[PDB]
């Protein structure tokens, strides 16, 4: 899946 | 003297059948919580989870069980979570970076969940009475002496 980064 | 006690971190995941107005595929929740049988509110005041950037209103803080938050989303990301305890001393706080997955279709939904356990050197008796009403156990070395002569 994709992800979110900071 | 050394208190030993244990926490849970853990999330749970569940695929949409039809997205959101948003366009969210997954619900999810992620708690933090203690063993079977304890109330970690005696020693934890709040809990702070760290969401990501998307969200609104991201720093979402819980002063009371139960330690969680539930959102929907579109994809998983790495979650900052600060287990604050009821301590004037240092350690006021531990910080936990969780892992918040979201499942891929086709796969069972998530039910993820961590154990965590805490030492702590020396706390004051007022915080350790708390640790040990919620599954701690205090340890304090003693003189030994030896059962044989020599």
């Amino acid at each position: 899946a994709a992800r979110k980064s900071a | 003297c050394t208190v030993q006690v244990r926490l849970e971190l853990g999330h749970r995941a569940q695929l949409r059948k039809k997205p959101t107005t948003e366009g969210f595929t997954h619900d999810w929740m992620v708690f933090v919580r203690g063993p079977e049988q304890c109330d970690i509110q005696h020693f934890v005041e709040k809990v702070v989870f760290w969401l990501h950037d998307s969200f609104p209103k991201p720093r979402r803080v819980c002063k009371e069980p139960p330690y969680k938050v539930e959102e929907s989303g579109y994809a998983g990301f790495i979650m900052p979570i600060e287990v604050h305890f009821k301590n004037k001393e240092e350690p006021r706080k531990v910080c936990f970076t969780y892992d918040l997955f979201l499942n891929l279709e086709g796969n069972p939904p998530v039910n993820h969940l961590r154990c965590e356990k805490l030492t702590f050197n020396n706390p004051t008796t007022e915080f350790r009475y708390k640790l040990l009403r919620a599954g701690g156990v205090m340890v304090m070395p003693e003189g030994a002496h030896h059962h044989h002569h020599h």
